[PDB]
């Protein structure tokens, strides 16, 4: 949510495009924040398996 | 160039920005290799306990 | 009378050759009594390909099957359809296909068929797959004229009416097949251009990011104002009005034409699209163009319009 | 004085009714309808008009449109 | 002479205006494409890992 | 073909020398020096041509601009 312009004039057609391209980009960018969690789980599973090997 | 005229400043900046973006975007292909190694190492160590 | 040379061209997959069949089989030289000889294999291939493509797109669109057990069936199909012959539908195929279509999950994908590519007639076919799989089935004429195949080569057809001699040529609608159009350009008397009304939210087969209505308009504008066909006249045809009637309510017109406003009906947007397809003509009063709606599978409208078209050709 | 419009609080309006909001932008395309008659400033940018390809490939016959049907 | 300098500085106002609006259009023409290529490339680099 | 310049086949130059090629740019500092000169078309873009974000943080006393000395 964007709450006030500095000129004094209301939002118009150009501002919608300017502030919508940014949100489209940031929406597309979540692939990395998903890959991060997938790697952080694979690492832990590998560590647990290594410890179970080490015991025997 | 498709107009018969040589490249100038306004056609240097555009293609410099393009290559800057392409250079920054090489983070993704490396993580592909890291994933495809972590998964195999996990499989080997999980088959060792069986 | 002395000679008539007609050429049929338009956007690809628009029902150009359906008119050729609906004329030749219906009117001159008689119908094909032994239709099964080709229609068996053709319809079997169409019905198999459609349900293969839908399940292939299921994963892409992330829709999940209605029931758990269904997840098995598709896999079996995708294995057992590879090593099967052509023009054969064994009970093992029909059972799996009917069971798969008997689901509430595939309906979710079938509702959104604009994203991917499927044959349009298939929706009519598979519902009665059993009628095909029963032995001795000879197709109905309406089922005969709803088949699908790629019109590729140049074929000569001889219609007869008003005691005239006719020669009709048709050509492929893909980009590659467009080179062959040049040979038949020379020495013509009239030209026919075909447009599909339903394709305002689809994409080309060759290029994934180009709309279809825009492609048709750009194709039309090129030859419409050319001087090679200045002497001859042009006849415009609109197909797929049935699916147009069905769809036009479902989705807005803003996607194709961005600045449209109002409420869509089967006739409110028809004049919109027709005037936008005819404004492209440069010579406003020097030359005139005529466009008619048409359902290719039907015969009543074909008889209504084709004789009038031939009469208008005669009048000049 | 009163700014010549005689309103000081905020923007006034003749009409009244229920608000209407816009739909999101779902699908995009590279294509636009063919050009109209008249043009103004800023309507010649390469790549922002047409189908993204030269008209030659879509219509090969238009290549040698100079020569007539005699040959 | 100097009178010719006066004439030139008087009648150059009709060209200072023509040449300046021919310069702005070029900048607009380049900025549009610079925005578009970044947006469309960002569409295709966030689709899949490969 | 007079061509008004008597040259054909390629551009000509008064003098020639060894080539010189441009160097890349690395640091990419944000701020800019204060602006002087006549404005001309194509300026006053908000985000660009400025230091930091706002004047107030740079000069906290500048808020009391209208006030006199004595206060
Ligand atoms: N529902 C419906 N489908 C139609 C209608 N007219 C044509 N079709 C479809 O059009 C298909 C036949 O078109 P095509 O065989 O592709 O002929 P074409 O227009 O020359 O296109 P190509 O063969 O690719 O060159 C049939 O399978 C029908 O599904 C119609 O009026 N209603």
């Amino acid at each position: 949510t964007f709450y006030n312009r500095k000129d004094g004039k209301p939002f118009d057609e150009q501002d919608e495009v300017l502030m919508e391209s940014l949100t489209q980009f940031l929406g597309w960018s979540v692939l990395n924040t998903d890959t991060y969690d997938k790697m952080n789980k694979l690492e832990n599973r590998k560590d647990i398996a290594q410890d179970m090997v080490l015991y025997h | 160039r498709k107009d018969g005229k040589p490249f100038d400043e306004m056609d240097e900046t555009l293609m410099e920005s393009l290559t800057q973006f392409l250079g920054w975007s090489v983070l993704n292909p490396d993580t592909y290799e890291l994933m495809n190694k972590l998964e195999n190492r996990k499989d080997i160590f999980q088959d060792m306990v069986k | 009378a002395r000679t008539v040379k007609l050429l049929l061209l338009g956007a690809g997959e628009s029902g150009k050759s359906t008119i050729v069949k609906q004329m030749k089989i219906i009117h001159q030289d008689g119908y094909s009594l032994e239709e099964c000889l080709e229609f068996i294999a053709i319809i079997y291939g169409n019905t198999l390909q459609s349900i293969l493509a839908i399940v292939r797109a299921m994963t892409t669109l992330n829709i999940q099957y209605g029931d758990s057990a269904r997840q098995d069936d598709a896999r079996k199909l995708m294995h057992m359809a590879d090593t099967i012959e052509e023009g054969t539908m064994p009970k093992e195929m029909s059972d799996i296909i009917q069971r798969l279509w008997k689901d509430s999950g595939i309906q979710a994908c079938f509702d959104r068929a604009s994203e991917y590519q499927l044959n349009d007639s298939a929706g009519y076919y598979l519902s009665d797959l059993e009628r095909l799989v029963t032995p001795g089935y000879v197709p109905t004429e309406q089922d005969v004229l709803r088949s699908c195949v790629k019109t590729t080569g140049i074929i000569e057809t001889q219609f007869s009416f008003k005691d005239l001699n006719f020669r009709m040529f048709d050509v492929g609608g893909l980009r590659s097949e467009r080179k062959k159009w040049i040979h038949c350009f020379e020495g013509v008397t009239a030209i026919i251009f075909c447009v599909a009304l339903s394709d305002y939210d689809m994409v080309l087969v060759e290029d994934d990011e180009v709309n279809r209505m825009h492609e048709s308009m750009h194709l039309f504008n090129s030859i419409c104002n050319n001087k090679w066909f200045t002497d001859t006249s042009i006849i415009l045809f609109l197909n797929k009005k049935d699916l147009f009637e069905e769809k036009i309510k479902k989705s807005p017109l803003s996607i194709c034409f961005p600045d449209y406003a109002g409420s869509n009906t089967y006739e409110e947007a028809g004049n919109y699209i027709k005037v936008q397809f005819l404004e492209l003509n440069m010579r406003r009063d020097v030359k005139e163009i005529y466009s008619h709606m048409t359902c290719a599978t039907d015969t009543q409208n074909v008889k209504f319009v084709f004789d009038a078209v031939t009469d208008i050709i005669i009048k000049e | 004085i009163r700014s010549a419009t005689r309103v000081m609080g905020g923007p006034v309006t003749p009409r009244k009714g229920p608000p209407k909001f816009k739909q999101r932008q779902t699908r995009q395309f590279k294509s636009k309808p063919p050009k109209k008659g008249v043009q103004g400033f800023g309507d010649d940018i390469p790549g922002m008009e047409g189908l993204g390809t030269d008209i030659t490939v879509i219509c090969p016959w238009e290549a040698f449109n100079h020569l007539e049907l005699h040959e | 002479t100097e009178n010719d300098e006066e004439i030139l500085l008087k009648y150059l106002n009709f060209a200072n205006l023509i040449m300046k609006v021919f310069h702005l259009s070029y900048l607009h023409n380049c900025e549009t494409r610079r925005g578009q290529i970044l947006l469309w490339s960002g569409s295709k680099v966030f689709e899949e890992l490969t």
